[PDB]
């Protein structure tokens, strides 16, 4: 598993 | 009486939260005076995120590529720059709600309040400690990137954390407000893992004093120990060594309760070696290490 | 990921907190429109407090006996009245920061955020549940009386609690914002004790679903149970009966995880009968009952 | 022990 950059999608 | 994980009132920080959008990527920013601070990850697309070259991505942007919204007011970006892992977006309007503030970097073992936000809108507030391995055990979903951590002292907000990412173990990593990561982590979607963590011994002792102040005394004993002999035990249980400075910092709590720090260490030694045998301390069946001595004094009677 | 006890952002309530002084007694009030709400205990002296006749005490007061301070602005009291255990002090100035608000009374098992305040100044924020015995396990010192509890829904603040007193066991009691006590308690310094408390079963199940959503699965089993057979076990462990409505409310969490509510009940039955055998769930070695199904959904991925 | 009305003194 990779780290996740917790930005949002729009 | 009572002892709870307590955050600082979040209003001063709420007035600083904005939404930053670059393309289809959206996250939170922090608007202080005429600057909006946000994670540089705002400039990446999904595919940029495995191996982004942020200097390249940024030189291909102009001010108009950043849309900053503060409630129902769009703020015009008039300059931009990168500082480490944060962007500084200069806007044409100074935030009238800017509090007195500082950017401080915290140490492992220290606590702070997190204002979790989505789409520039605050959603919740909670306390976190910076772990010895430079992660935090937070609660963050997609869209939370750019949420901030802070402490308050006499109406001055000391910002200490900006959220960036979640690691595979479900813990969280981020930067100070100068954009420098806490710990050996980078803002990219790669396999990263934190070092092994340890328990914050001085904070466990502080919480045992909070328990005594609150009438939980069952774990006390007439025994004592030396600092050296205590640390021999602490090392076996993956606790941080306890220093003379830690002993000094616990002075006021020791004075308030009449329990010498080394006596409380003897109690902790017994709790580590024996467990709790079915009992609780301050509503917990585990030894809690996310309250600093300050947190205990701030919250407990004098 | 992550699951934390999370309060609502407190800024909307911070803007409503004032200090109320009557003689040498000081406490907090809540300023909404042109009214300040506070505990009627503000009119008692130390000796009034064993057996106060509040109607007598109040008829002997006039508006000028109440000093209301909102930051560095003194508000002139132009009327006063008693409603149950709260006072309504009409002031000459409407609070420009009044949020949209409601006064709601909550049920046992429901949670809310507490803004602890001293001398009209907010000091901390934390979550509380209303226990089955109508107490709350808060963190409150002298001077906290008049601090409020609330929830937020779409920028409307639903105020549900005003703090009054601490009981001998160290738990807390107060009123709704109409001044009606939660539970069989009265605003006087007499021996009072709460009924025996019970564990909020539906909230424990909600938290077990939060744990599964967060990757803690060790407590799951291939077993199931009936509702009737589950409640036979719950009663023995001092858990509230689980109703069909509770089952329905857990529907969305059951759908998200694929774990039938009655299957999670079988897991809880085994945890009650066996304990945890050294393991933790969401960082706790006890079964946590202060998260509602809403709290879990609000905070956990969809 | 009695309940305590947690007002402040000033």
């Amino acid at each position: 598993t990779s780290a996740v950059l917790q930005s949002g999608f729009r | 009486s009572g002892f709870r994980k307590m955050a600082f009132p979040s209003g001063k920080v709420e007035g600083c939260m904005v939404q930053v959008i670059c393309g289809t990527t959206t996250l939170n920013g922090l608007w202080l005076d005429d600057v909006v601070y946000c994670p540089r990850a705002v400039i990446c697309t999904s595919e940029d995120m495995l191996n982004p070259n942020y200097e390249d991505l940024l030189i291909r942007k102009s001010n108009h590529n950043f849309l900053v919204q503060a409630g129902n007011v769009q703020l015009r970006v008039i300059g931009h720059s990168m500082q480490n892992c944060v962007l500084k977006l200069k806007v044409d309007t100074a935030n009238p709600k800017t509090p007195k503030y500082k950017f401080v970097r915290i140490q492992p073992g220290q606590t702070f309040s997190v204002l979790a936000c989505y789409n520039g809108s605050p959603s919740g507030v909670y306390q976190c400690a910076m772990r010895p391995n430079f992660t935090i055990k937070g609660s963050f979903l997609n869209g939370s990137c750019g949420s901030v951590g802070f402490n308050i002292d006499y109406d001055c907000v000391s910002f200490c954390y900006m959220h960036h990412m979640e690691l595979p173990t479900g813990v969280h990593a981020g930067t100070d407000l100068e954009g420098n990561f806490y710990g050996p982590f980078v803002d990219r979607q790669t396999a990263q893992a934190a070092g092994t963590d340890t328990t914050i011994t001085v904070n466990v002792l502080a919480w045992l004093y909070a328990a005594v102040i609150n009438g939980d005394r069952w774990f006390l004993n007439r025994f004592t120990t030396t600092l050296n002999d205590f640390n021999l035990v602490a090392m076996k249980y993956n606790y941080e060594p306890l220093t003379q400075d830690h002993v000094d910092i616990l002075g006021p709590l020791s004075a308030q309760t009449g329990i010498a720090v080394l006596d409380m260490c003897a109690s902790l030694k017994e709790l580590l070696q024996n467990g709790m045998n079915g009992r609780t301390i301050l509503g917990s069946a585990l030894l809690e290490d996310e309250f600093t001595p300050f947190d205990v004094v701030r919250q407990c009677s004098g």
